[PDB]
């Protein structure tokens, strides 16, 4: 958040990492600490080797900091469950996204709101009829 | 963006959350199950419509629902 | 298959009758059902129909697409 | 007023064995919206392509029940 | 089971006595192999999954030791299962072919080894091939081969079939004893360099040695007596040449000298049956077999000779691993240090070399068997040379998609990203949309620059202007380099090659031979309508790479999945979401893959079966002039979209559709039967599951209805399932349309 | 032992053999009484 | 009437009774073929030579449908019918889909043996109400 401290992994360059809108857009950047020093698969290709302590890792979307994530934490037996994702403006705004309240969305957890929630079945949706010509769906109401 | 919704028929098993890939739905105490919790949906702006979640639910018949609505630049998983 | 093996005498060849005795229904007599139209008999013809010799001349010339005369394919 | 084994139509209109005969096995508690578990004898489609076949229980409501034997 | 002493003397075996014992319960129990189809079928999909999943045994045990061990009984299986087959064939050439009627007069009868029984009309398949005799003119080409082998009586070929299925007990018996008796630890298979010692002194190189003493004591001595003028009962046994080996001395100069001078480096003195002759026999339209007995002699001395590089017991010879781990420059790091390590444990990495190999090497056996013909009246026999080239280019077309499939199989499940830093395949896995980009651009170029030009031509002839058309009387496209390389060969015996007598091949250029009254091989003159026809087998080929490579750079993850390695091999997607995830798995590109290698063949085989017809293939005149099939209007006809369409479909499939009547009319009922076959592939390719789901819920509730309902819960094929029978028609209708076509055409040109 | 017997009574093992009995049928029956388009 | 007045027997057909000394064989009895033209020349024929059938549901031509028609319907009754009985039977026995797929043959052949009396199992099933099923009892779909 205030800043992005991190060592960048032991990578030799690969054509599938971010690019020009990647930069310009939007992009995503993971920092996690290690155990120890090893290798891992990299979401846009090849083997890199993750430094030893603070990691910091920019990619181009959330879904490969997210797929680094659940790699993490299964594969190796120094579990690393501190990795902590940011989206990152073309301005140097960064925001937390993942984890979001300090704890993985697996477990419940004090705290969040109910987005989404709904107090029905899905068998007790309202007939498209009753709302055909106004903006909303049998889902959205 | 999709729209994410959950319904009360949900158990709170945390499936649907532990097959999410993109940290879309999250899990909120609840009264309704023995796990007295239910899913939740508060980042749908990462969400891309994969159904992961759906194919990991157990009830008979879904109780999250998605909904494939305007694709953006996140919804299309656009990485270049 | 039964082509193939020199035997074309073997060919399960269906007369269409429901359709034939249709036309004779309405003055086709090729097939000769003796069914309203094609029997000179039935009332359906002493009507003083002005229409009647046109088309009993029209359907049973062989030389117009009025009612084909159809088989088994 | 259900007892464990006994013999329930279904009546959930959107659920896969709504037609279908189970076997309750199970009934929790009061305090939760769906408490009656019951099992089927028929796997439903849950499941990824190509599994081997589904889940053959689920928690339904008292009102949408229909007891047989 | 049984129990034998040791069996080894000093050596690296190690077994274990009786691991998996011997007993049927497990045989009334299907899908017992996989822990998710043990506990019973609850949907019909169980039935489709257990077959689905019947051979990969890695879902099944993770122990690679159990693998092995499994693997190897299952080639004891096939080789047994192949064993029976070939007992087949020569039960058949003893019993029911004519083989000894053919024998006699090879230019005025036709081959064939089946008879078909006369029943409900299908009698009449029995055609009149000559000599009285009545059944399937065969396209296999066996005769010939038995022919070149010395067998001259029904029971030599009778003995083969029983050695045949003695050779298939003894393999089906060593399956079962490699797996319930003492099956192989690990320590007697990762010997890769003892292996391949051994695959290469013993097997390549001790068989063409055995084989080549064959020849020179059976074949030689007796085809020798068969292209003279003698006939079959008149000339002696095999046997008879060792009882006596002064009639082998005598029949041969060389022979004639005794053994020593081989010893004592007298080479040159056996010059009278080891010869280098090359073309083709006169007599018969095949190659010399003075020159194939020598041929395999020096392929034996070489192939024993190489099987003598690697490391073993001794101390001498190399290492791979050292070899591998030497080799490595500034441009890929480290080089090939891991590959040893990835192909002595990972099976499918080194099936994903086995069968690219394997079937690129079937295809070279077709390409070299056509037009250096190596058996006797073969290359007269239009049909045979035909079936055998496209039969081996089919083979080796499916062997080589096959190695695309099991790349990505080993990268979804062997590939250990630790064990693979920055060496050859990690960089590799770096720059994938390099090299998949500047494939693609390669493929869109090939396809302008080879397809445009017929489309071109199509539409310049259409509009009557001849002189704007890519062809031998306008804007031609003459192929330099073949032409040139066509001439180098030409001018082989009296430059390159002293020793040599004849060219190794009459297509390139030379001399035109015949047998009888047809034409064996002549040279194949290349032009525009050979330039534009390789061009397009260049762009698909192009294509068919590109997506079986893409399958395996992709497999692990990529832009749009990033997780891909985690949902496996053969997946059907991921989710509607982003845009649309369907088809991106290994499996799909494979899947995709089928239908351009077939796509590519189909021209393949279509250019070969219309240049022979067109441009090689006739009837010579007993003047000298030579008139071809179909007038020599390849190089003026080919060049354009409707010269194939017209021409060549429409002109040559005449001869299928008006089979009905003859011998062969089952030809044209298996070509409508293909037609079908394809079109029903259609429903599957471009429908979808969900609405099949939906269809059997109102045939179940019907069932139910009547209370007939099978507990067996029917579920429509899955998706992959689906697009698996649709690829399977598909190919079996199209492929079946061909076979049928081509054999009715090529038995119909005399 | 069961074991096998089981497995010649499976799915697949049987429904080939009643389709080899009824082939053997009618393969037969139109031996000795072919082409029969119709009754007689 | 004249029904058929376009078509000849095959008695009197001029191509068919062309073609019927030209009839190949299609056993091993080389009479084969003169067989079929003596057997073929009592149907009704075209002018192309060709035997054609009449199934309009006159008797005169009951052998060219009606046998047929009923021996069928005999045999795939016999078919469909023990496959329901022997389905039912396996939902009272361990397992209900293993038996599916592994043949009780002891069973199966007893139910088989069983069967030539297919109509009045059914007429006893239907008016006992065995056969069908009842609407309110059998899983639908949402409407
Ligand atoms: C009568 C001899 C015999 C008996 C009783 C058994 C019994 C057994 N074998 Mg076995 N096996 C045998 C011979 C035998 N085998 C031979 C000759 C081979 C060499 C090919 C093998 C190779 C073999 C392997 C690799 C494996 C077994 C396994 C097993 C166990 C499970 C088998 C199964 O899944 O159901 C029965 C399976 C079938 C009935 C398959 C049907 C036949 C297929 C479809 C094709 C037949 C090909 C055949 C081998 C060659 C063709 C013959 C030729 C004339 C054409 C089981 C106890 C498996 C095991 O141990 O479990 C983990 C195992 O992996 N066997
Ligand atoms: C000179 C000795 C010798 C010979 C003649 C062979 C011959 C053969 N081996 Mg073999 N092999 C040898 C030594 C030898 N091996 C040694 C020393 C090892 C241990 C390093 C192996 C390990 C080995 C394996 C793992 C396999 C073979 C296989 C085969 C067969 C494959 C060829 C084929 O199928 O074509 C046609 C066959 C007959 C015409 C073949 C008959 C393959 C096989 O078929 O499995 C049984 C197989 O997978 N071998
Ligand atoms: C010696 C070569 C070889 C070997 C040992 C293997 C071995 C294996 N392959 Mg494989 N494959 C090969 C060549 C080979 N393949 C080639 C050349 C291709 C390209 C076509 C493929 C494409 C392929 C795919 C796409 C897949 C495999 C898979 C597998 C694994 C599971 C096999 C299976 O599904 O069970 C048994 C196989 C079947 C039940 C297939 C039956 C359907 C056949 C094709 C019907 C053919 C019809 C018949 C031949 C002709 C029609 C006549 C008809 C009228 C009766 C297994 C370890 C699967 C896997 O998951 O990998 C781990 C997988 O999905 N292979
Ligand atoms: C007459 C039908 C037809 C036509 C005109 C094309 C044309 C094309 N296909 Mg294609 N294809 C077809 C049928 C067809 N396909 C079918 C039925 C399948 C299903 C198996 C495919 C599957 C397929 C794949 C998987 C790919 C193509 C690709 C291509 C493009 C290659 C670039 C090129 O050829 O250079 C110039 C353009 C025209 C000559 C090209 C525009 C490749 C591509 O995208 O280009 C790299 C590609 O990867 N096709
Ligand atoms: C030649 C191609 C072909 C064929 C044969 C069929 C055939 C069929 N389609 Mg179909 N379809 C096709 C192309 C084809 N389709 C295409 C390209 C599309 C667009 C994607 C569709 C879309 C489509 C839809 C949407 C539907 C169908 C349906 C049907 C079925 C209707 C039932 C019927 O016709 O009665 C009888 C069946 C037949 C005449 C075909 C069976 C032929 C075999 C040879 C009979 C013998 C079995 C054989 C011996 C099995 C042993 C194999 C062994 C050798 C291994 C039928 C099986 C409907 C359906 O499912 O029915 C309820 C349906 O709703 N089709
Ligand atoms: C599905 C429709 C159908 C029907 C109604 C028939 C009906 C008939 N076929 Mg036939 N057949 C069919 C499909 C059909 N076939 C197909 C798809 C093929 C291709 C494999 C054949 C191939 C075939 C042959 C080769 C022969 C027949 C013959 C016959 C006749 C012999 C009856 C008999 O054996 O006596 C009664 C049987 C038991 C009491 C009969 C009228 C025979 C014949 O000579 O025709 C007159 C005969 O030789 N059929
Ligand atoms: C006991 C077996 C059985 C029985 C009694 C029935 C009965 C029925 N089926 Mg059905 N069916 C079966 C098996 C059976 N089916 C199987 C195995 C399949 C998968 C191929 C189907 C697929 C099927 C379809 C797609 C449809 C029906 C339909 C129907 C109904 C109309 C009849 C018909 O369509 O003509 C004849 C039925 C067929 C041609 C389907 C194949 C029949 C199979 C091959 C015969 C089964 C033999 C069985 C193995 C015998 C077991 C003996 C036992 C002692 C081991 C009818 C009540 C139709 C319907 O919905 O009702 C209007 C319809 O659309 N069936
Ligand atoms: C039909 C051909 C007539 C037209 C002329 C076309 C010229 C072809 C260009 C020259 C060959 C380039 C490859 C050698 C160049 C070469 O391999 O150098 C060697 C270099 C790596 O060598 P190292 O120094 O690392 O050596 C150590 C090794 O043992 C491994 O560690 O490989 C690369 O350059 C990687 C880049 C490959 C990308 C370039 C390949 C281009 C693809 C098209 C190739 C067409 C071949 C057609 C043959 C039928
Ligand atoms: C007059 C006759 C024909 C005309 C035929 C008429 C027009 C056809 C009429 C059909 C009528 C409309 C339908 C008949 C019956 C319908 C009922 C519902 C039948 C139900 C059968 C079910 C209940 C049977 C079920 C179980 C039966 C009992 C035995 C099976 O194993 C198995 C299984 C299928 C489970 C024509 C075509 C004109 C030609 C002429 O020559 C002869
Ligand atoms: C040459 C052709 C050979 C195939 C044709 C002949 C088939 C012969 C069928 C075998 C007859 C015995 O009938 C068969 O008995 C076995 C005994 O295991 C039964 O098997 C069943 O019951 C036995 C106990 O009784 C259980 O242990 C077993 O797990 C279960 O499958 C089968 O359900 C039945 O089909
Ligand atoms: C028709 C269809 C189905 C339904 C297909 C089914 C139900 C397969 C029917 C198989 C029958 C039951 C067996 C008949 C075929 C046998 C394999 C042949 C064996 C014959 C021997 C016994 C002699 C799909 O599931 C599907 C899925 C995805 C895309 C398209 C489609 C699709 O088009
Ligand atoms: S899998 Fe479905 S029912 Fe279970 S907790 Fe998640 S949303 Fe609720
Ligand atoms: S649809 Fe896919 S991406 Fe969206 S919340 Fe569900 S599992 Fe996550
Ligand atoms: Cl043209």
């Amino acid at each position: 958040m205030t800043e992005l401290s991190g060592q960048p992994p032991k990578f030799g360059g690969s054509t599938g990492g971010l690019l020009s809108k990647a930069n310009r857009e939007e992009k995503y950047a993971i920092t996690w600490t290690s155990a120890s020093e090893q290798v891992f698969e990299m979401p846009t290709g090849g083997a890199a080797i993750m430094n030893e302590g603070e990691n910091l890792l920019y990619l181009a979307r959330k879904e490969q900091c997210l797929a680094l994530g659940t790699q993490l934490r299964t594969k190796f037996k120094p579990k690393i469950q501190d990795y902590k994702i940011y989206r990152v403006y073309p301005s140097g705004e960064v925001q937390y996204l993942h984890p979001a309240d300090g704890v993985f969305p697996e477990k419940v957890n004090e705290g969040r709101e109910a987005q989404g929630t709904k107090t029905r079945r899905i068998g007790q949706n309202p007939e498209p009829v009753t709302i055909k010509f106004s903006g909303k769906a049998p889902y959205e109401v | 963006s999709h729209s994410v919704k959950i319904y009360d028929t949900c158990i709170g098993c945390t499936q649907c959350v532990r097959a999410c890939p993109l940290d879309v739905l999250e899990m909120v105490p609840w009264d309704g199950c023995k796990a007295a919790q239910i899913a939740s949906s508060p980042r749908t702006e990462d969400c891309v419509g994969c159904k992961r979640c759906e194919t990991a639910c157990p009830t008979d018949f879904l109780s999250i629902r998605v909904y494939l609505g305007a694709e953006t630049t996140r919804s299309m998983g656009l990485a270049y | 298959v039964v082509v193939a093996f020199g035997t074309p005498e073997k060919q399960i060849l269906i007369e269409p009758v429901f359709a034939q005795w249709i036309q004779a229904t309405s003055g086709k007599a090729l097939y000769g059902f003796d069914v309203l139209l094609s029997n000179p008999d039935s009332i359906a013809s002493t009507t003083g129909a002005a229409w009647l010799p046109g088309w009993l001349d029209a359907i049973n010339s062989g030389t117009n697409s009025l009612f084909l005369t159809i088989g088994p394919g | 007023a259900l007892n464990r084994g006994d013999k329930v139509r279904i009546k959930r209109t959107e659920s896969y064995w709504y037609g279908d005969v189970g076997t309750v096995a199970s009934v929790e508690k009061s305090g939760i919206l769906y408490p009656v578990i019951v099992r089927f004898d028929r796997v439903n489609y849950n499941g990824f392509s190509g599994s081997a076949s589904g889940v053959n229980t689920n928690n339904f409501a008292e009102n949408e029940l229909e007891l047989v034997q | 089971t049984i129990s034998p002493p040791e069996r080894e003397a000093k050596a690296k075996v190690s077994v274990d006595n009786n691991p998996v014992p011997t007993s049927f319960e497990k045989w009334g129990k299907p899908g017992h192999f996989d822990r998710t189809l043990a506990r019973g079928p609850k949907t019909t999909t169980w039935i489709w999954n257990l077959h689905a999943n019947a051979h990969d045994f890695d879902s099944q045990t993770s122990d690679l030791e159990d693998v092995s061990r499994k693997i190897f009984s299952a080639h004891f299986g096939h080789l047994a299962v192949v064993f029976v087959w070939l007992s087949g064939m020569y039960f058949h050439g003893a019993k029911f072919s004519n083989y000894e009627g053919w024998l006699a007069d090879p230019t005025h009868i036709k081959p064939s080894a089946q008879v078909v029984w006369p029943i409900v009309g299908q009698g009449i398949l029995n055609g009149d091939v000559g000599g009285g005799f009545h059944g399937i003119q065969i396209t296999s080409g066996l005769f010939y081969l038995w022919r070149a082998s010395g067998f001259t009586d029904s029971y030599q070929l009778y003995c083969t079939a029983i050695g045949g299925l003695v050779m298939a007990a003894l393999m089906l018996f060593a399956g079962w004893f490699h797996y319930h008796v003492k099956a192989p630890k690990l320590e007697w298979f990762q010997n890769v360099e003892s292996m391949m010692n051994h695959h290469l002194a013993g097997l390549l190189g001790l068989g063409s040695l055995g084989w080549a003493g064959h020849q020179i004591h059976v074949s030689m001595p007796i085809n020798k007596l068969l292209d003279a003028g003698v006939a079959p009962k008149d000339i002696p046994l095999p046997h008879e040449f060792i009882l006596e080996p002064s009639k082998m001395a005598e029949l041969y100069p060389s022979f004639a000298q005794g053994l020593t001078p081989f010893f004592t480096l007298n080479w040159g003195v056996y010059s009278d049956f080891l010869t280098f002759k090359g073309g083709l026999n006169p007599v018969t339209g095949g190659l010399w077999l003075s020159d194939t007995a020598h041929h395999h002699l020096a392929i034996a001395v070489l192939f024993i000779i190489a099987g003598h590089m690697y490391r073993t017991n001794w101390g001498i010879g190399h290492s791979m691993k050292e070899i591998l781990e030497a080799h490595k420059g500034p441009f890929t790091g480290e080089g090939h240090k891991g590959l040893y390590e990835i192909l002595t444990t990972s099976w499918h990495a080194q099936l994903a070399i086995n069968l690219a190999l394997l079937g690129s090497l079937t295809i070279i056996v077709a390409q070299h068997m056509y037009a250096m013909p190596p058996y006797p009246y073969q290359a007269i026999d239009y049909a045979t040379q035909l079936s055998l080239f496209t039969h081996h280019m089919w083979i080796g077309g499916f062997l080589i998609v096959g190695a695309g499939a099991h790349g990505a199989i080993f990268m979804v499940r062997d590939y250990d990203p630790a064990k693979n830093v920055n060496n050859l395949l990690d960089r590799m896995l770096r720059h994938r949309d390099a090299i998949i980009s500047h494939l693609n651009w390669v493929c869109i170029f090939l396809g302008f620059h080879s397809f445009g030009l017929y489309i071109h031509n199509d539409t310049m002839r259409a509009l009557g202007r001849p002189q704007d058309m890519f062809s031998d009387t306008a804007i031609q496209l003459q192929p330099i380099f073949a032409q040139w390389v066509q001439h180098l060969h030409t001018l082989a015996p009296g430059a390159t090659a002293p020793n040599a007598l004849a060219t190794a091949s009459y297509a390139f250029g030379g001399e035109t031979i015949a047998v009888a009254g047809k034409v064996a091989m002549m040279p194949i003159t290349l032009g525009t309508a050979d330039f534009m026809v390789h061009h397009i087998h260049a762009f698909t080929i192009h294509v068919t790479a590109l997506i079986l490579l893409k399958g395996v750079l992709y497999a692990r993850s990529s832009r749009l999945v990033p997780d891909k390695a985690n949902l496996g091999f053969r997946f059907p997607c991921d989710g509607p979401g982003r845009g649309g995830t369907c088809q991106v798995s290994g499996w799909d590109h494979v899947f995709l893959g089928l239908f351009w290698m077939y796509n590519s063949l189909s021209i393949v085989i279509f250019h070969f079966s219309w240049k022979m017809q067109s441009d090689v293939w006739g009837t010579v005149s007993p003047d000298g002039s030579v008139t071809h099939v179909t007038l020599g209007n390849f190089a003026q006809s080919a060049i354009t979209i409707n010269g194939w369409l017209r021409d060549f479909l429409w002109a040559q499939a005449a001869n299928v559709i008006n089979s009905y009547g003859s011998a062969l009319s089952a030809y044209g009922i298996m070509f409508l039967a293909g037609h079908f076959v394809f079109a029903f592939s259609l429903m599957f390719l471009f429908s979808g599951r969900g609405y099949w789901q939906e269809l059997i819920e109102s045939i179940v509730w019907a069932h139910n209805k009547l209370n007939v309902a099978p507990a067996i819960q029917p579920r429509a094929l899955s998706i992959i399932q689906g697009r698996a029978v649709g690829v399977a028609h598909y190919l079996l209708g199209g492929i079946v349309t061909t076979w049928a076509f081509f054999l009715a055409r090529s038995l119909s040109i005399g | 032992m069961d074991g096998l017997k089981s497995f010649l009574s499976t799915a697949p093992v049987m429904i080939m053999a009643l389709l080899t009995f009824t082939a053997g049928i009618l393969i037969e029956f139109n031996r000795f009484y072919p082409d029969l388009l119709f009754h007689p | 009437a004249d029904d058929f007045a376009n078509l000849t027997p095959c008695s009197e057909n001029p191509a068919y009774l062309a073609k019927s000394k030209n009839f190949l064989n299609t056993t091993n009895d080389p009479n084969s073929g003169k067989i079929r033209a003596e057997r073929y020349a009592s149907a009704l024929c075209g002018p192309e030579g060709y035997p054609h059938l009449i199934v309009d549901g006159r008797f005169t031509h009951a052998g060219d449908f009606l046998i047929p028609s009923i021996l069928f319907l005999y045999i795939a009754g016999w078919i469909g019918w023990v496959g329901r009985s022997y389905l039912i039977e396996i939902r009272e026995s361990k397992n209900p889909e293993m038996q599916e797929v592994v043949i009780n043959v002891p069973l199966a052949i007893k139910k088989m043996l069983g069967g030539f009396l297919w109509p009045l199992a059914a007429v006893g099933e239907y008016t006992s109400g065995k056969l069908v099923m009842k609407d309110s009892e059998i899983p639908t779909s949402p409407r």
